[PDB]
RNA sequence: AGGAUUGAAAGGGAAUAAGAUUAAUAGUUCUUAAUCAAGAGAAUGGUAACAUAUCAUGAACUUUAAAAUGGAGUGUGAAAAUCUACGGAAGAGUUCUCUUUUCUUCUUAACAAAAGUAAAUUCCACUGAAAUGAAUCAAUCAGAGAAGUGGAAUUUAUUGGCUUUGUAAGAAAUUCAAUGAAUUGUGGUAUUUUUGCAGUCUUCAUAAAAAUUAAAGGGAAUCUUUUGCUCGUAC
RNA sequence: UGUAAGUUAGCAAGAAAGAGUAGCUCUGGUGAUUAUCGAAUCAGAACUUUAAAGGUUAGGGGAAUCCGACUGUUUAAUAAAAACAUAGCAUUCUGAUAAAUCUAAAAGGUUCAUUACAGAAUGUGAUUUCUGCCCAGUGCUCUG
RNA sequence: UUUCACUCAUUUCGUUAAAUGUUAA
């Protein structure tokens, strides 16, 4: 068994601390530094995670492709697809029965 | 003699308010025009716990009546609120739950809470979990209605004063016994360092005007008149009665 | 399991008999569902003081303490309806 | 460094005017030639004799070429 | 029938979620690939700009001028409305059948322009408002 | 347009790894291989969930999300370590008593690719459940729609989790010879650690903010190359 | 295997008490894929011996009385307790321009991002049971 | 001589000092 040291100068466990041990050439274990989980975007209606954009840093989207951010429907990337659909009954019903109930009743 | 451990809770240095995670002020929109001859439209976005307050609170949103934005408040929930209401606040506002209104607009017998003492102060009496305040009267004459304040008191306010439909949520939290010295620990985690408290019979005659001698008494009593000076108030002050009632 | 002491019985033999009785009643009404005012589903639960979320429903609502609606907030709610309905004729 | 997957990218990679340095080495099995560009080290791997004698008459003539072996340079 | 050719419906899911569009060929039974309720739709994918009397006459040619879309879509994600347009007023869009659908492949270009330039003219005389209203939700 | 200064070498944060090298510095030097920032030279497809090496314009203004959030305990994916099965190669130990024996090595980085192929969760289409089914260690779920079939998406220590591949065997390790030669398979219903995930429990406790980034609503307007400063760095 | 009185019915309880345990050679049970492959675990049987947890690690037990209910804290350096705390019970004042209270003063400061299910000041100390009589004196209060 | 009525110093507050008051409409 292999025993490693930290590379850097961080000498404490925490979040932004992360290590992984990988084996490298002659059987030497190095020190990797590993990345911290992050949360996807979530719809601003219901909160629920939304499909298609991935979990990765804020800044890391600047390096995505203009594609992979974002879903091709209005309010994508904001609302799921069943916030949408509620959204857009809204607006029409509600437009439907403003015109019987005022305008000419 | 030192200094007892009231007078040091008026310098503000460990006794602060341990008001970090706290979400904000709860209180009503800045009164306007269309607060006083419209109403607006309010949706509940969520129901949320405020650190080291028994009842809930809830963020409600607001269109910006003058501008083009939104406009987020905080206001405490009524026992009933969702998620996804409607609340309207104004003089023409409905008689339902949630609603604010101008006091003068509520009929007799109604129970308001968040009530306003003074016009525009955004909310004073009745604000924690349970509470109530009922109206009793209205005063055409002077514009002044009475309410009843869950003190059992008696208050005169202008009618103009607006107050939330309702009863505040969290109701029957004091009716469960704590049962360990940990969870009354756990209970000022967001309140000021008073919980601990040692008996004065049971400190020195330095500390304390009750530390005793070689029998843990008062030997004195321990009702006071209201002018006694910091240091030697304590006890009961201005006390009309003591003893069990009958 | 237990003869009379149904959920308290974690508390053991050590808060006195009475004060394990009361908190008895509390503890099984706060962690009890409840059925959602809105898809009627017993689906119902506490998740701060005085706040409840509907599970397979999707909404949160303000109730009491340890029960989702409270005698006192009960009788309230009635209360107002009463005089609504009779603001608005004559 | 990237790996091309078929012949013709290959042509195509050594008639442009981008290429830097080119070495073939060659293994037990197979044959790469790691062209090194300015940016990354394309490298292509060939089984037959034949077609990797064929990459090495399109290699232009003011580039230099380095072979390698079972005895490193 | 609710979804008859020439009924203005909105459509509720996709890429164009939120658009108005006009019926063509209802089939509720399908086909043997389309093994859903399926209604072949022509809509406005880009509603035409207010115009006002100050911009040349080049630019509210321009401003008016409106995209339009065809799709097979499915009959639950959409909602059928209250209006109804003529087809023979509409006389390109009848030609829409579901055989010129076809799949995988880039609907043809110059029948979408030729759509669309019609849309543009028909809207241009103001017979037809609702339909060319882009939706606020 | 909105609120000044400071406040963290354990909180947040653009981007570097392997091998070698010195009497002593090394994610800093050398070789090789990358990355980041700042520059300079008015679209399609899918029923749908959603998808397309930049692509495929998008100003003022507003909103949403990320950074960014407790603990316990249970199950499980994966990697490493230990143990072990099959198959060998090379070297060493014991050998008067036996031992086809005991022992050592059999390795691989950042960043990218996409032959083959997983576990879990959430959504989409068809159809409509009662003789109620489905499912977990536990639960838990269903006509505001179960199970079935066919799909989409995300997570799994970089691209896309594992094997594999470029890197890359030319390195390194183990031997042999006097610089030059040899090999570097495949598994496991085992244990531990690490790392995620899934739901359950618990609170009169609900368990940070900003810098900074992306997207939306809206319709105003008509590959190559250069640079990357100051300070800490020994023990 | 067996286990008492007492009890807040949860415990007391590892109560107390009794029996077995080694080595060697075997047998059976608990799965996966369609005979092979694997998991340490449980039970059983003969035989032998120096009769077997004990190299190391590893609870003495019972019957009562007093105090504190419990987990917790304490005189750094002679006192760790029956002392402090605690939950429970109770009393007092306060409608917020208030109560308590820091400051020489202050559009000053703390509880207070608060609002009577709250804030501030005290006594007793879980549960059960009960809190007797006295308002003359000293306090405090009064709508006199 | 307290007893009142107004505001004009004064006290306590609220906002982005964002429709107060009187007519018209």
């Amino acid at each position: 068994a292999v025993r490693v040291t930290y590379v850097r100068k961080h000498s404490y466990n925490t979040k932004s601390n992360g290590i992984r041990i990988v084996k490298t050439a002659g059987g030497n274990m190095t020190v990797q530094h590993r990345q911290k989980i992050s949360n996807g975007v979530r719809c601003g209606d219901c909160g629920c995670v939304l499909a298609g954009i991935r979990h990765i840093r804020p800044h890391q989207y600047g390096w995505l492709g203009k594609s992979k951010r974002t879903v091709t429907r209005a309010y994508g990337g904001v609302k799921c697809h069943k916030c949408v659909q509620k959204k857009i009954l809204r607006a029409f019903l509600i437009n439907e029965h403003n015109l019987i109930k005022l305008a000419a009743a | 003699g030192r200094r007892t451990l009231s007078q040091r809770k008026g310098r503000g240095s460990i006794f602060k308010s341990r008001s970090h995670h706290k979400l904000g002020v709860a209180q009503h929109r800045a009164i306007d025009f269309f607060e006083r001859h419209s109403t607006v439209r309010g949706l509940v976005k969520s129901i949320e716990h405020d650190p080291g307050r028994g009842a809930p609170l809830a963020r409600v949103v607001f269109r910006n009546p003058r501008q083009y934005g939104l406009d987020k408040e905080l206001f405490i929930c009524a026992e009933g609120l969702y998620s996804g209401q409607y609340i309207y606040c104004g003089s023409k506002a409905s008689l339902h739950i949630g609603n604010v209104l101008p006091i003068g607009q509520c009929p007799e017998g109604t129970v308001v809470c968040n009530v306003e003492s003074k016009p525009g102060d955004r909310g004073i009496i009745a604000r924690a979990s349970g509470n109530y305040a009922t109206v009793i009267s209205h005063n055409a004459d002077n514009e002044t209605t009475r309410i009843r304040l869950p003190s059992g008191a008696k208050k005169t306010l202008k009618s103009n004063c607006r107050a939330m439909v309702g009863i505040i949520a969290g109701g029957g939290r004091t009716e469960k016994p704590i049962l360990k010295a940990g969870v009354a620990y756990r209970m000022y985690k967001a309140k000021r360092t008073t919980w601990p408290r040692v008996r004065g019979v049971a400190m020195n005659p330095v500390d304390h005007p009750h530390g005793g001698g070689n029998h843990q008494h008062v030997g004195h009593p321990t009702t006071l008149k209201r002018s006694s000076p910091p240091g030697q108030k304590a006890g009961k002050v201005a006390a009309r009665r003591t003893g069990l009632i009958r | 399991r237990t003869k009379k002491v149904g959920i308290v019985g974690k508390y053991g033999t050590r808060y006195g008999a009475s004060l394990r009785k009361v908190i008895k009643k509390i503890e099984i009404a706060q962690h009890s569902k409840y059925v959602c005012p809105f898809c009627c589903k017993e689906a119902v639960r506490r998740t701060a003081c005085g706040i409840w979320e509907c599970k397979g429903c999707k909404k949160q609502i303000a109730g009491g303490a340890y029960t989702l609606s409270t005698i006192s907030g009960a009788t309230v709610r009635s209360t107002v309806r009463r005089l609504r309905d009779a603001k608005n004729s004559q | 460094p990237k790996q091309v997957q078929e012949f013709k990218q290959i042509l195509k990679l050594l008639k442009s005017g981008s290429i830097r340095a080119v070495r073939v080495k060659t293994n037990g099995e197979n044959t790469k030639f790691k062209v090194r560009c300015a940016k990354y080290l394309y490298t292509y791997i060939c089984a037959d004799k034949a077609k990797a004698e064929e990459l090495k008459k399109a290699i232009p003539k003011d580039i230099h070429v380095v072979e390698i072996a079972k005895k490193a340079p | 029938k609710i979804l008859a050719p020439g009924r203005v419906v909105i459509i509720l899911s996709g890429r164009f979620a939120g658009k108005k569009a006009v019926v063509s060929s209802v089939n509720l039974q399908g086909t043997k690939d389309r093994k859903y309720g399926f209604v072949t739709v022509v809509g406005v994918e880009r509603a035409p700009l207010k115009i006002t009397r100050k911009m040349s006459a080049k630019v509210q040619e321009m401003r008016t001028s409106v995209k339009s879309f065809c799709k097979v879509i499915n009959v639950n994600h959409v909602m059928p409305t209250k209006y109804t347009v003529n087809l023979e007023q509409f006389n390109l869009i009848k030609q829409v059948k579901i055989n010129n659908f076809e799949a995988g492949k880039v609907y043809p270009i110059s029948q979408k322009k030729a759509i669309s330039s019609q849309f543009a003219e028909e809207y241009r005389k103001g017979k037809e408002s609702w339909l060319f209203t882009k939706l606020r939700f």
